[PDB]
RNA sequence: AACCGCUGAAAGCAUCUAAGCGGGAAGCCCACCUCAAGAUUAGAUUUCCCUAAAGAGCCGUUGAAGACUACGACGUUGAU
RNA sequence: UCGAUGUCGGCUCAUCUCAUCCUAGGGCUGAAGCAGGUCCUAAGGGUAUGGCUGUUCGCCAUUUAAAGAGGUACGCGAGCUGGGUUUAGAACGUCGUGAGACAGUUCGGUCCCUAUCUACCGUGGGCGUUGGAAAUUUGAGAGGAUCUGCUCCUAGUACG
């Protein structure tokens, strides 16, 4: 469920889930998929900034 | 492609001068009053609605009384629709008239009616099943259905298997029947053949579709 | 903190119009199936219908590649012994144009009450017009 | 080879290309062919060179057939095509009356054939049909259709046959 | 004609022609040389 | 479908085929008969009615309708 | 599968396959015609009655356009039969000293079940179908049906 929500959120602004997780790993962001899906569902601006970090890292 | 509704009056014969007897059936044709003309714009298809016969006022609902009043006709015993085309919707106006003139002598017609009802019937009469042995040790299965399937494969009865059930009392059409004589002042339609149903039943006579 | 579901009363289904003109049958069908399920939304929960209404026009103009227009077979059994019937993609496009895309999407949706409820949001029409200007669908090139 | 051969345009004839549809207009009439989407058509001084859009076997095989069809259209508009059918048989005869030709060959009934729009038949004698057309395709189709009512038989040669058609002959009552 | 798995030109007037992805031998000299693969 | 083509290149020829255009079976899809909107996508049209209405049902007399049902007819303004 | 899955044949009732028996369309032919022979397509229909034997089969008689090959628990006994096989009686031949035995034969010899579920054939009740009602209807679909002889005529012509 969390992975599906994060995939929806990342595709909403930018890249796919796989590239997003790679970008987080490169950015050294330790946030787990549970919190990530919670932010995707409940805080679209914060998830946008979080996606921008992963996108800047690749 | 439009027909008329009549009542089966019974069977008789017509003799020809050569001395051939023609089995005929007599149809009373009351006036077929036109109650509604259906067109493609309003209904999506073309049809003529007619009524024939009578009902007393106490037996006609307010909805049907208004339906008949809109046409300007008297309530009939039923209401019947005939699918038509632009050629058929020529002189046919609401409240108009359809008589036995619709058919000519020697014209082939299709006649539809409710068949005589035989009620619950076994396979022997309903489907021409063979009887099993009357003697020769036959137990209590003389008019039995016999086997109703195969073994484990398929392990069921196939749909549409012939069995006992209600026989007759269904809509049935007989095609290729000849108009022996038309009379319109008396509302007489004499047709060669059998005409499904009993005397007093509702019959529909249309031009023959085989042609 | 917990993981919340979408709360059907709080969900809104948006209306979109898709032109299936010359598009590949299955390539469009997958996109439509995802939209009907609601997988593009961050509130996606597999037990709630979070999808969107998809209105497909030019459904008779959808395309298949190869020799599939004449070799793609549609079988059905009528329930009667020997009652197996087959039709072509081209014959089915001539006869019931919407059924090609409806069949493709029904194959890709989950098979159960919720899937039946999500296929009910697919409004697909042969021709350039749909009777849903009241819903104001937004053009969606997918 | 066929594709690389240019199509020489006589003085009367002319070709125009409007939205992938080549029209050849001249003294006999007007013909038209749909230009394949893998072939390009360019005109020079009284000649038409048509070449593949890309250097490929498929494009060359399509420009060969476009060239052949265009050349046939040009010749069929500058002078037309003509085909001859012969009838062999005791009571075999043909009569051309307008666009409809009747044949009494061997049936309990004469056969009536309506020529396609673009083919004209005349019967100088009663056992010989002359067909004339602008396009070789429609001429050949009409000839085949007429000839197919009674194709030639090997044992006596009876039937409708093409002029200068080799009919195989077999011997009846062999040992 | 002869419908068989091995279709080969017989005389020298036979042609190998393939139509609809299927191999035929068509002969202009001997009508019983006509073959189709299958 | 098999099969027979027309024109036609790949493959200067030939060639039913690759582009294109034809013929062709009791077979396929319609057409014929019956059923059919629980086709839950439950469709259409005409009328009628809404402070118990329009109607439907019970009940009764009943029918070439019928196992029971249902269905058809009629109940004094009446030939059931 | 042995705390039981009844055997052969017949009857009744079928359903499917196609490697097609007839009917339909064809190519080749040592195809003149009429008839065929082969192979390709084709499963829509249709596809005997009797004599013998328990027979399936098989032979035979007479037909038919044809008398197809198969699968379906060698379909079908909680649908029927019970002639054979395969209990107990008895006998013959044969084997055994014998009790007995024999894919040897012969005469005789109990076939149960009121149907819960699935299926199927019919026929109702309920609810729904965006207020209710009486009628008339479109048709997404489904089922049924689909066989074929002979005579005349073309014409005693084409062919020979």
């Amino acid at each position: 469920l969390w992975i599906a929500r994060i995939n929806a959120g990342a595709r909403l602004n930018g890249l796919s889930y796989s590239r997003f997780i790679n970008g987080m790993k490169k950015a050294n962001i330790t946030i787990d998929r549970r919190v990530l899906a919670d932010i995707a569902m409940h805080d679209a601006a914060t998830f946008g900034a979080l996606v921008e970090k992963a996108k800047a890292e690749l | 492609a439009i027909g008329l509704v009549g009542k089966k009056c019974g069977m008789t014969r017509v003799f020809t001068e050569a001395g051939a007897s023609i089995p005929v059936t007599v149809v009373e044709i009351s006036a077929n009053r036109i109650t509604q003309v259906k067109n493609t714009d309003v209904d999506g298809y073309q049809a003529i609605q007619v009524t024939t016969g009578t009902r007393r006022d106490s037996r006609v609902t307010a909805a049907q009384k208004g339906h008949f009043a809109k046409a300007g006709v008297a309530a009939g015993r039923g209401v019947w629709e005939f699918r038509a085309n632009d050629s058929d919707l020529e002189g046919r106006e609401i409240g108009g008239e359809i008589l036995a003139d619709l058919f000519e002598q020697g014209q082939m017609v299709d006649v539809t009616g409710n068949s005589k009802g035989k009620g619950f019937q076994g396979g022997v009469k309903r489907h021409n099943f063979s009887m099993q042995d009357a003697t020769h040790g036959n137990s209590v299965s003389h008019r039995a259905i016999g086997s109703t399937g195969q073994n484990q494969s398929p392990g069921k009865v196939f749909k549409g298997k012939k069995m006992p059930g209600q026989m007759g009392n269904k809509r049935v059409t007989v095609q290729g029947l000849e108009v022996i004589s038309v009379d319109v002042e008396k509302g007489l339609l004499v047709i060669k053949g059998a005409i499904p149903g009993a005397t007093g039943g509702d019959v529909i006579v249309r031009p023959s579709v085989k042609a | 903190m917990k993981t919340l579901s979408a709360k059907p009363a709080e969900v809104t289904h948006d209306w979109f119009v898709v032109d299936a003109d010359g598009k590949t049958l299955g390539r469009l069908a997958t996109q439509i199936a995802s939209r009907l399920r609601g997988k593009h939304k961050t509130n996606y929960t597999p037990h709630v219908d979070t999808g969107d209404f998809i209105v497909v026009i030019n459904a008779e103009k959808i395309a298949v590649t190869g020799k599939k227009a004449q070799d793609k077979k549609y079988y059905r059994h009528s329930g009667y012994p020997g009652g197996i019937k087959e039709t072509n993609f081209t014959k089915l496009i001539a006869h019931k144009p919407e059924d090609v895309l409806h069949k493709a999407v029904k194959g890709m949706l989950p098979k159960g009450p919720l899937g039946y409820a999500m296929i009910k949001k697919l409004k697909l029409y042969a021709g350039t017009d749909h009777p849903h200007e009241a819903q104001q669908p937004k053009e969606l090139d997918i | 080879r066929v594709a690389k051969a240019p199509v020489t345009l006589p003085n009367g004839v002319s070709v125009t290309l409007n939205d992938r549809q080549v029209e050849v207009k001249g003294k006999n009439g007007n013909l038209s062919l749909r230009l394949h989407d893998l072939v390009e058509l360019k005109q020079e001084d009284d000649v038409v060179t048509l070449s593949p859009t890309v250097d490929s076997k498929e494009a060359m095989m399509h420009t060969g057939t476009i060239r052949a069809l265009l050349n046939n259209y040009v010749i069929g508009v500058t002078e037309g095509f003509e085909r001859r059918l012969q009838l062999i048989g005791v009571g075999y005869r043909a009569q051309a009356t307008g666009n409809k030709v009747t044949l009494n060959v061997g049936y309990s009934h004469p056969v009536e054939y309506t020529l396609p729009e673009g083919v004209s038949a005349e019967t100088p004698t009663q056992t010989e049909i002359v067909l004339k057309s602008n396009d070789k395709q429609q001429l050949g189709q009409a000839a085949a259709k007429i000839r197919g009512f009674r194709p030639p038989e090997p044992y006596k040669g009876k039937g409708i046959r093409y002029s200068d058609e080799h009919v195989i002959r077999k011997e009846a009552k062999k040992k | 004609m002869k419908v068989q798995a091995s279709v080969k030109k017989i005389c020298g007037s036979c042609k190998v022609v393939r139509r609809k992805g299927r191999v035929h031998i068509i002969c202009t000299a001997e009508p019983r040389h006509k073959q189709r693969q299958g």
